[PDB]
């Protein structure tokens, strides 16, 4: 949820509602102040913004801040790091 | 010659010490590896040999089994200059090499009178295998009447075995190099039979 | 064990990212109206950074 | 003349000056499957983009409606469109269907903008002028020498453009049979794409080791296609080595070092890397000489290798496991024997580029290794679909094994060519002892309907790989003349066959003067020709117009056109 | 989670990376930022870039790492070698370092992550042969490791000191030396009444 | 006598190997090499923002290259043949060739956004517009060497009968002007192991380079490796050379104590601060095609003394006294120059008030510890001295502090009375 | 070219054991060479203005120059220059000049303002009359100054 067993099955309703809870905060720490910086932002330490992305799954165009960008299966993409990282959330990009 | 042979080994420890791919030299790699697990052995690839000197490699094929104890010997000098700090026998067992050829393998079946004593490539099954037996890497002996005391270094690089030392090499006897059989160091054999 | 929260410090830092923010975004839209958009990039990379340190930070605590 | 040679640069310069945003891509890269050179090319615009730090997206494609469609995807905003090789003779704009007064923005003095800009660089030699100039739209670069030589084309267009009386009417046919002059020929390319293009980056002097290593790859990929091309460019690519050799002569081999070598090379695929007899026995060119295809070859073969005095264990053993004692002999020896056995032409300087302790690396065995890499990487039109999908793949495959890092992948493209060339050989060689090839006097036609590997051999290149093989033997056997050379296939899973028209070709070494004019495809315009009435439904989506899918019933009817075809 | 186990025991190699980023180096321009007398400026909080509103091609420069590297990465930037980088500083401490087996010698902590950043990019830049500073240095990490494993022999309960080790290698070792020491410490606090 | 072979700056020998430099300058650095038929000519910039490199070929081989800022000219001497190229080459390339008489050799070739230079080993000189139009034709002495501004241009000239001359002319814009006129060049002629001879080959004189500092006064490199530094050439009878480098003594220095000969430096310009060079670890004279980074070196009188310095070693230990005395005058002079140049031509990037006010601010640091080296000496009229080079009189302060540490008060009282003679 | 040292209506040793090393209007240095030393009898013209006085010399200066604010010795090979004042008010401060790889000071010069030294190289060094270098110089081989 803070990156973007998705089953509850395993999980009892007591914990069910403290886990949504939960992510309500972490939102809410995301709310208001510190919305600057991602409050679940990788942690790993930024190399390079613009990176050369192929498209791992072709779904069409996705809207970037300012540039169209279409998802045509395996489309090779060098543009800001931003973008291909929430999109690596999703998982539709791949190879770094 | 025998300073020649040194040479030779200088020339094959700059290759091990100064092959590398990506930065990454392989070599001492396992080295310190085999340091941490005190295992006393060598895996080197001979592409890899070919890729840095062909010279080298050419000097392997045509005898390989005098070649491989000096290489065995440069391999513990760099053991001894990288693991054991600066000014600080048997101390240190001798590394012994591993080698992968990937090349042609010729089968058991249709083998020349040819290739004797030459590196060959092949594969078979077991059929049996035989129980351990000690090799005299290091051996002790005296003079006899001589009490002369001195060290042997033998290598199974040869044929068949040395024969025991004669006369009283610093009269003594044909053999007055009695081995004692406690300073002597030896290493485990053990004999196969492919089908 | 966790330290004081230097909160003057973190505050002018915030200050700081804000205004840096704005600039970024000035540049940006000057450029929707110079020939090398680097020294941008190099701001960019400033603000990433900084962010980056300041997400570890607040994780950390 | 749409594109100077020197006006590259200006090109190149506006479109970066349209695309020169970083925050917002306005660029796209579309490039024929299938292509070493196109490969090359898009590398070099990758690098030069990522100097530049300007946003792009790059794309695959192998049809034509394919590029139509994806046209219709792309937003409006791409200032950029990069095309590599395909489509150039054809009217693209024609194609697309665009409306230049939609694109144009401001068009007044007269400047014509548009938010697309799409610019197309083709290696296609008829280079059609309403392609070139008729739209601004359709940006052309031009090599120029096609370009003046059309000068009278040209001008006979511009007044076909003018007049849209008897003598100008007369005039207006005369300049259409002029069109048709140079209409009903055959496309062919005189310029590797990578040339011209690190002919542009020597422009823009941003030339390194690797543009030029990356020109002479592509260049060895043309050489088959074209040789005498090849051996034109061939002292150019030398002179630009010589003028980037490091000045450090013999220094000793070093993992950091890499080096670039212009030494002899032969003919034989994988030499290296292969054994030496494998490397003669699937060569084609040996084949052809040899006959290798028959039992006889073979004997000749064992006869030859005894001539040189290889022992015939060392020969089947890898060139690489070889002692150098006698590797460094070879060349000699081929020297002594070749000629006797009149196989000398084979040995021939080439570009052999090697990095640290690796390995030395021909060219001919990298554009070998990446065909491999196109070729095997991975209802009836969906299956089609996932065919063009994993050729895409195989393209990215290909693309990354370009990259230094991928060493293993590229030793499974050179695993992948010796299968290849295996299978062609096994193809060849059954074919040619079954005497499958049919020679209707106006073209050598054989067919594929069953033995295996079909699956590979309706994928394109493999099926231009045997004719090319194919085309080497007949071309060697001088008691037959050339004819057209004409290679069905069929795909069970398709149920429909796979055609594809290789114009004949001279035996490499021919510099005879009737050997100098080269021969036009004529199964294209055949093939349009059949397309414009009486269609049997062929596939022409593929950027390459000899290769076309038909029905397996529907051939039949193709094939009694064909010999109703005069133009073949 | 907020912060994964193995984060918080230690600093990550890339962390180490980005810390070296924010160190400053000595550089040569091929972009004169300077404007004569006769555009946009970089304006950076986190470091002056009155500098770098200075930069004229080829002139003596200091800049922050991060930044030297993307512009090295363009063909707008030249980078400089440190001194100690030089071979012959390289072959003192070599031999400083066999003199004295007992410690280690006063190199620059980050020099490791400088070695491999520079291996990585600078390699054209180096006056020296790039592989034989490849090899020294790599000798000067075994031997360091070498020295770390006789001071293995000597680890305490009580005080563990470290004179010249590089920030590189202590990090990776914290984790396992600091679960002994603290075991050891807890043995010995059982141990007292 | 003299073999009158061809002189680019700072070009580097054909050698053994084929490719080779041409002429190096801080715009561009200038290399060729023989395709075996002809020499590929490669035109590569050191800032890539003010210029694009562009290669290309000519039969001709062209035995000289001169480039700057607006253009760049190639000279093949034997043939008299002068190709020019615009840097910009917006404008098309246009070239020439030089009527010469049989045998006759052009030494070297200049360029300038004004006029176009052409200098002879006959010693014939012509003057060309930017465009081909030649200006004038005239006669002057055979020239080892030319310097080209964007108006400031240098001459020297040599004739073994009128030895080493030298002048420097201001065309300007327009209305050309000499600031000297064949003035008597002081310069060592290297004495006539094979690395050098090679050089004479290629340039007899021996000159390494010789070109315009950062700030655009004239800088003599020659086989002494010690560049000579021109001053107040504004003012002709106030011009004047002086030492500004000790190249061998600053190697000992780096040396410490073990001289080496591989060291070989060429400056393709000067910053007024520092020298900008690059050095090389060979045998060659000459650098090599992988161009190594210059390396900016401090200028340096050679005021030091080498057996003072050995002492001070028995990494080099410099006396705090001595390296005091180099300092001072270093300031004294660099302070003198900057001023000048405000004086003709003012600020090129404002930058140059503060910094030469903190010059003064040194240099009055200087004199006071010279002030503390006197009482250490316990001499009067050393200090009396010393006050009256001080320009400041915080440093009149300062130096009544070091007087009274000193514990010598008729030292305290000169410098007051000092301190009041400065008041008005 | 030789290059040898000069001195104002100096003498060469010659055959003679003794020499003038300058002959001025303020007054003549006479000096001998013991051959382990140089002697040197400072002889002054005007001995009311200055008296005569004479010191042995175990550097023997090769060039001296003298004049009514003091008298200089140099050593043309040695670059040590030694300075002592007529009026000997003033201390005799010694100094050296660098020397270039076989440089050798050609001509010595004092002035009341300044201090002038002429060497092989060409180099002009300016002194003052305390031993400060005010300026230095480089010109064609000054063999006279
Ligand atoms: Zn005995």
């Amino acid at each position: 949820n803070g990156l973007d067993q998705q089953d509850t099955n395993n999980l009892s309703h007591q914990e069910q509602e403290y886990l949504k809870e939960y992510c309500d905060l972490i939102t809410d720490l995301k709310s208001g102040d510190l919305v600057d910086i991602d409050l679940s932002g990788s942690l790993v330490p930024p190399s390079d913004v613009f990176i050369d992305v192929r498209v791992l799954k072709d779904a069409g165009e996705i809207q970037t801040e300012y540039g169209v960008f279409n998802l045509i299966k395996d489309s090779q993409f060098f543009v800001r790091q931003s973008d291909v990282e929430r999109l690596i959330q999703q998982g539709y990009l791949q190879k770094i | 010659n025998d300073d020649d042979n040194t040479e030779i080994i200088k020339s094959f420890k700059n290759f091990i010490l100064e092959f590398r791919l990506d930065s990454q030299f392989i070599y001492r790699d396992q080295l310190r590896n085999n340091i941490l697990v005190k295992n006393y052995s060598l895996t080197v690839n001979m592409e890899h040999l070919i890729g840095y000197n062909e010279d080298i490699y050419k000097k392997l094929s045509d005898e390989p089994s005098d070649i491989i104890p000096l290489f065995e010997t440069a391999i513990t000098q760099v053991a001894k200059r990288i693991s054991i700090l600066s000014r600080a026998l048997n101390s240190l067992p001798t590394f012994q090499l591993i080698l992968n050829s990937n090349a042609n393998q010729i089968p058991l079946r249709d083998l020349d009178s040819e290739h004797v004593s030459k590196i060959v490539r092949l594969s078979g099954i077991i059929i049996s295998t035989s129980v351990l037996s000690s090799r005299a890497t290091y051996l002790s002996i005296m003079c006899r009447n001589c009490r002369h005391t001195t060290s042997i270094t033998i290598n199974n690089f040869n044929s068949n075995t040395v024969s025991l030392p004669r006369s009283c090499l610093s009269n003594c006897g044909p053999d007055p190099y009695i081995i004692i059989h406690e300073s002597s160091k030896f290493i485990d054999q053990q004999f196969l039979k492919l089908q | 064990e966790l330290l004081p929260y230097p909160h003057q410090l973190m505050k002018r830092l915030l200050n700081r990212i804000s205004m840096q923010s704005q600039l970024i975004e000035n540049i940006s839209m000057g450029f929707l109206d110079n020939e090398s958009k680097l020294p941008l990039l190099c701001m960019e990379t400033e603000l990433e950074r900084l962010k980056f340190v300041i997400r570890s930070y607040i994780r950390c605590r | 003349m749409y594109y100077g040679i020197s006006q590259f640069s200006e090109a190149y310069n506006k479109i970066l000056r349209n695309s020169s945003s970083h925050s917002s891509c306005q660029l796209v890269i579309f490039v024929s499957c299938l292509n070493i050179d196109a490969l090359c090319a898009t590398k070099m615009l990758s690098l030069l983009f990522k100097k530049q730090l300007v946003q792009s997206q790059i794309v695959p494609i192998f049809g034509y409606s394919e590029l139509r469609r994806h046209y219709s995807q792309l937003d409006d905003n791409i200032n950029s469109l990069l095309l590599v090789g395909f489509g150039g003779v054809i009217d693209l704009e024609a194609f697309l269907e665009i409306d230049p007064q939609e694109y144009v923005i401001d068009t007044d003095s007269g400047e014509q903008s548009f938010r697309r800009d799409i610019y197309v660089l083709d290696a296609h030699r008829p280079w059609n002028l309403d392609n070139i100039f008729g739209s601004q739209i359709i940006q052309c670069f031009d090599d120029g020498t096609v370009d003046d030589t059309l000068g009278e084309q040209k001008e006979a267009y511009y007044k076909l453009l003018e007049l849209d009386r008897k003598q100008r009417k007369k005039q207006i046919h005369e300049y259409e049979g002029v069109l048709e002059e140079y209409y009903s020929q055959g496309t062919t390319v005189v310029n590797s794409i990578s040339a011209q293009i690190y002919s542009l980056l020597s422009a823009i002097g941003e030339t390194n080791l690797s543009n030029l290593w990356l020109n002479i790859l592509g260049t060895t990929s043309l050489d088959i296609a074209y040789a005498q091309v090849y051996n034109r460019l061939y002292p150019l690519l030398q002179d630009e080595v010589k003028r980037l050799t490091p000045s450090s002569r013999n220094s000793v081999k070093t993992p950091d070092t890499l080096t670039l070598n212009i030494q002899p090379d032969y003919y034989l695929f994988l030499l290296r890397h292969s054994s030496l007899y494998d490397s003669f026995y699937y060569s084609n060119y040996v084949n052809a000489k040899l006959s290798l295809w028959n039992e006889n070859g073979k004997k000749r073969l064992h006869k030859m290798f005894a001539r040189m005095g290889i022992p015939l264990s060392t020969a089947q053993e890898t060139w690489l496991y070889m002692d150098h004692s006698i590797k460094r002999e070879l060349g000699i020896i081929f020297d002594k024997n070749l000629d006797r056995y009149g196989l000398q032409d084979i040995i021939r300087d080439g570009f052999v580029r090697t990095l640290g302790y690796r390995g030395s690396i021909s060219a001919s065995e990298f554009v070998e290794a990446l065909t491999a890499l196109l070729e095997v990487g991975n209802n009836s039109a969906q299956k089609l679909t996932n065919l063009r999908k994993r050729w895409v793949s195989n393209f990215w495959l290909s693309w990354d094994a370009l990259d230094d890092r991928k060493v293993e992948l590229l030793n499974r493209g050179i695993q992948l060519a010796q299968d290849l060339q295996r299978a062609i050989f096994n193809t060849g060689v059954a074919i040619l002892e079954k005497k499958l090839i049919k020679h209707l006097r106006i073209y050598r036609l054989c067919v594929l309907q069953d033995g295996p590997d079909l699956d590979l051999y309706r994928n394109p290149l493999t099926l231009l790989r045997l004719g090319n093989w194919l085309i080497e033997c007949c071309a060697e056997s001088e008691d037959k003349q050339l004819l057209p050379m004409v290679l069905a296939s069929i795909d069970e899973n398709t149920d429909t066959y796979l055609v594809a028209g290789l114009t004949p070709r001279y035996p490499r070494g021919l510099d005879t003067i009737h050997t100098k004019k080269p021969i036009l495809n004529n199964f294209s315009m055949a093939f349009q020709q059949i397309t414009a009435e009486t269609d049997a439904k062929v596939r022409i989506d593929n950027f390459e117009s000899s290769i076309i899918e038909i029905r397996r019933e529907d051939l039949s009817p193709f094939l009694e056109k064909l010999t109703l075809s005069g133009l073949l | 989670m907020s912060l994964p186990a193995h984060l918080q025991q230690t600093f990550s190699p890339e962390e180490i990376q980005f810390i070296v980023e924010n160190e400053p180096i000595k550089i040569f321009p091929r972009i004169t930022t300077r404007q004569k007398i006769r555009h946009t400026r970089w304006q950076l909080i986190t470091t002056d870039d009155k500098a770098l509103n200075n930069m004229v091609a080829m002139r003596s420069t200091e800049v922050v790492l991060w930044i030297a590297l993307l512009l090295k990465q363009q063909s707008k930037c030249s980078i400089v070698a440190p001194q100690w980088l030089t071979t012959k500083e390289l072959d003192r401490k070599i031999q400083y370092e066999k003199t004295h087996p007992d410690r280690f010698s006063e190199l620059p902590w980050n020099w490791l992550v400088l070695a491999r950043i520079l291996f990585n990019k600078a390699k054209d830049d180096f006056h020296d042969p790039i592989h034989e500073l490849r090899g020294k240095i790599q000798d000067l990490r075994e031997i360091r490791q070498i020295k770390v494993l006789k001071g293995l022999k000597y680890l305490n309960e009580s005080h563990l000191q470290l004179d010249n080790l590089s920030l590189l290698e202590i990090n990776e070792l914290r984790p396992f030396i600091t679960e002994i020491m603290d075991k050891l410490r807890e043995i010995h606090t059982a141990s007292l009444t | 006598k003299f073999r009158y072979m061809p002189f680019s700056p700072a070009g580097t020998p054909f050698g053994f190997t084929d490719r080779r430099y041409l002429t190096m300058n801080e715009v561009g650095y200038v290399s060729t090499v023989k395709n075996s038929e002809q020499y590929s000519i490669t035109v590569s910039f050191f800032d890539v923002g003010r210029f694009r490199e562009y290669h290309f070929e000519d039969l001709f081989g062209y035995d000289l290259c001169f480039l700057n800022e607006k253009g760049t000219l190639f000279g093949q001497s034997k043939t008299g043949q002068i190709q020019y190229r615009p840097h910009d080459s917006i404008h098309s390339n246009w070239t020439k060739i030089i009527p010469l008489q049989a045998g006759e050799r052009i030494t070297s070739v200049a360029a300038t956004p004004v006029r176009v230079i052409v200098g002879t080993s006959l010693g014939y000189f012509r003057s060309f517009n930017q465009f081909g139009v030649p200006f004038a034709v005239e006669k002057t002495s055979p020239i080892v060497a030319l310097t080209a501004q964007n108006y400031r241009v240098f001459s020297v000239h040599y004739s073994q009968f009128h030895g080493l001359s030298y002048s420097l002319s201001e065309l300007g814009t327009s209305s050309k002007r000499y600031y000297k006129r064949e003035c008597p060049l002081p310069m060592s002629l290297p004495n006539i192991k094979d690395a050098n001879l090679d050089y004479y080959n290629f340039n007899p004189m021996g000159i390494k380079s010789l070109f315009f500092s950062s700030y655009g006064d004239p800088c003599i490199f020659g086989s002494d490796n010690t560049l000579l530094l021109l001053s107040k050439w504004r003012s002709p009878e106030e011009s004047k050379w002086l030492p500004i480098l000790d190249s061998n003594m600053e190697i000992w220095k780096m040396s410490g104590g073990k001289e080496t000969t591989d060291i070989h430096v060429w400056p393709l310009a000067l910053a007024y601060d520092t020298l900008n060079c690059i050095l090389v670890k060979g045998k060659h004279i000459w650098p090599e095609f992988p161009l190594p980074l210059p390396s900016e070196m401090e200028i340096r009188m050679p005021v030091f003394v080498k057996s003072k310095l050995l002492e001070e070693n028995k990494e080099i230990q410099i006396p705090v006294s001595m390296a005091a005395e180099e300092e001072y005058l270093r300031s004294k002079v660099l302070s003198e120059l900057l001023t000048d140049t405000l004086e003709n031509d003012g600020e090129m990037y404002g930058n140059e008030n503060e910094v030469l006010a903190a010059l003064n601010g040194a240099y009055d640091k200087a004199l006071l510890r010279l002030f503390a080296s006197a009482c250490s000496d316990q001499n009067v009229e050393k200090a009396l001295s010393l006050a009256h080079e001080l320009k400041q009189d915080r440093a009149l302060t300062a130096a009544v502090k070091i007087s009274e540490r000193a514990e010598l008060p008729s030292l305290v009282k000169k410098i007051n009375n000092i301190r009041e003679a400065r008041y008005e």
